[PDB]
């Protein structure tokens, strides 16, 4: 189990570790968040209490190094930042746990969310769609657009998904405008599947990766990226069995967790209607099709 | 963006577009089976697109054989229509290619945007306008060499005949777009109007009876007299 300390908490702010939040007040005694698992990524985030406005927060992966958090008075944010001294940081953090001025990840043991979020999530392709290399660990917040929406505008701070477009000379074989327009198999598995991302594990990451941004910032692109994601394999015939059930477990889990109140506007009405209802695959997602009908039944 | 009463003077500006309407790609008859069972029996159809401007209608003949085997055809027709019609593009030199298709039912947009990608500067529009290009079929001449057709076959013709010698587009477009109308209401009365008289004839190379411009005047007037009553007759007023 690893740590990331807190210098200090200047100002009060609402701070996220996963799906987990708390509330530090404007200089309470706070100093990090301890007993954080190993083997998954994690996202640290921020919503200061002044301006609900600019969610945002780190991804990042304690076995890439030791990272704590400090606020910034002329930038005006909690920062991550790494510690190269490992002496140093074993010495913070032995002295903030005897003082316990940590919360506890506070995971419950039978509970597997966090895993089923982000089970095919790796650091290292984070790092390929958030580039700053400099750092180990990714800023990401609410405003962040994405290379596809800047090409319909700075280029550093920008979300490189993988650009699906649906009416695109890539998804869309000369000769075979009707075919690969109305089953975009093609798209799926010879385009994005081996030639983009190599293998369906990396698809499902970017996949999960785009619902978190969406969920935990409201990161907008996030959001129609995840859709877009989904809907190329609904309206795929042919794809492998074992990419639709994984796809139920993904979706799934990603219903199961989503704040019940932003459903109106993380849920796109007519991707879901028609991957469920109407797609070559309305039929592969049953775990997906029952949670959604029993918790969001007014969307369909 | 679409096409509506209020940017109507753009049809007749100096950039070169074209209306392309499908509602008579696929056409059929419905009858009974000997088991007493529905099937269809298709007939030849054709994709009517049309210059505004100049008049100049590109009529391409779907000739039955091209259903044979297939299935789910109504929604192939609007695919084989942004085939054709990207076919016709692709044949025209490139300073006769349209800067706009202005498509009749908005189903045929994402066909036509699909088989244009490659003219990304080609804007594809749909239209708030009614327009009455289904009743084609009803000009004789056009009806003719669509039913005759024995392989597929595209058929150029200027629909207004002459009448840009004497009238402006806009003018001659508001015409045809009476005419059509009229057919498409009472096809029989509106033909009636047109022949009545034996001494007005159709030039071999025309669609329409050589009217003087008097002439002309009455029989608008005569088509919209009929427009106004079918649609009273239609709703008892
Ligand atoms: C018969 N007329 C001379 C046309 C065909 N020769 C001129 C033209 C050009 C393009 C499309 C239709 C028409 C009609």
């Amino acid at each position: 189990m690893n740590t990331v300390p807190f210098t200090s908490a200047p100002i009060e702010v609402t701070i996220g570790i996963d799906q987990y939040s708390f509330n530090v007040k404007e200089n309470q005694p706070f100093h990090g968040i301890k007993d954080i698992p190993i083997g998954h990524v994690h996202v640290i985030h921020f919503q200061h209490a002044d301006n609900s406005s600019m969610r945002y927060g780190y991804w990042f992966d304690c076995r890439m190094g030791n990272f704590y958090i400090q606020y910034d008075p002329k930038d005006g944010l909690y920062k991550m930042m790494e510690e190269r001294d490992g002496a140093k940081f074993e010495n913070i953090v032995h002295n903030f746990k005897e003082r316990q001025m940590m919360v506890s990840y506070p995971k419950i043991d039978e509970d597997d969310t966090w895993y089923n979020l982000t089970e095919f999530v790796q650091m290292d392709k984070i790092r390929k769609i958030v580039r700053k290399d400099e750092n180990q660990f990714s800023y990401v917040d609410s405003s962040m657009t994405t290379v596809q929406e800047n090409e319909l505008s700075d280029p550093a701070h920008s979300l490189n998904y993988t650009v699906i477009n649906f009416k695109s000379r890539e998804a869309i074989r000369p000769g075979h405008e009707m075919e690969d327009f109305l089953d975009k198999s093609y798209y799926l598995n010879t385009v994005m599947l081996q030639g983009i991302f190599k293998n369906s594990s990396n698809y499902f990451g970017e996949l999960q990766f785009a619902f978190l941004n969406a969920m935990f910032f409201g990161n907008y692109g996030s959001s129609l990226q995840w859709h877009a994601m989904i809907e190329l394999i609904c309206s795929s015939a042919t794809v492998p069995k074992h990419m639709l059930d994984k796809l139920d477990e993904i979706l799934y889990y990603q219903i199961k967790t989503l704040p019940e109140q932003y459903s109106d506007i993380l849920l796109n009405e007519r991707v879901w209607n028609i991957c469920l209802y109407s797609s070559f695959q309305k039929n592969s997602l049953h775990n997906t099709e029952k949670i959604m009908e029993n918790k969001y039944p007014e969307l369909l | 963006g679409a096409m509506n009463s209020s940017n109507y003077a753009e049809l007749f500006n100096n950039d070169i577009k074209l209306f392309v309407d499908d509602t008579n790609v696929y056409r059929v008859t419905v009858h009974k089976t000997f088991e007493g069972n529905v099937a269809t029996k298709a007939i030849n159809g054709c994709i009517f697109t049309l210059n505004p401007k100049t008049g100049h209608l590109f009529l391409k003949i779907i000739h039955t054989s091209v259903w044979a085997g297939q299935k789910r055809l109504s929604q192939l027709a609007k695919w084989k229509t942004a085939e054709e019609v990207s076919a016709l593009v692709r044949s025209l030199p490139k300073e006769e290619q349209p800067k706009q298709i202005i498509v009749t039912r908005k189903a045929m947009l994402d066909p036509l945007e699909v088989h244009m990608l490659d003219f990304p500067n080609i804007a594809i529009r749909p239209t708030e306008l009614r327009l009455p290009f289904s009743a084609a079929m009803s000009i004789d001449k056009l009806s003719d060499v669509v039913m005759k057709a024995t392989e597929p076959q595209m058929v150029l013709f200027n629909i207004y005949d002459d009448w840009l010698d004497r009238i402006s587009s806009y003018t001659a477009f508001s015409r045809l777009t009476l005419l059509l109308r009229a057919l498409k209401t009472n096809e029989e009365s509106a033909k009636m109007i047109l022949l009545s008289d034996p001494t007005i004839t159709i030039k071999s190379y025309h669609l329409w009876p050589s009217f003087t411009d008097e002439q002309w005047i009455t029989i608008e007037s005569q088509m919209r007299d009929l427009i106004l009553t079918e649609y009273g007759r239609k709703y008892n007023v």
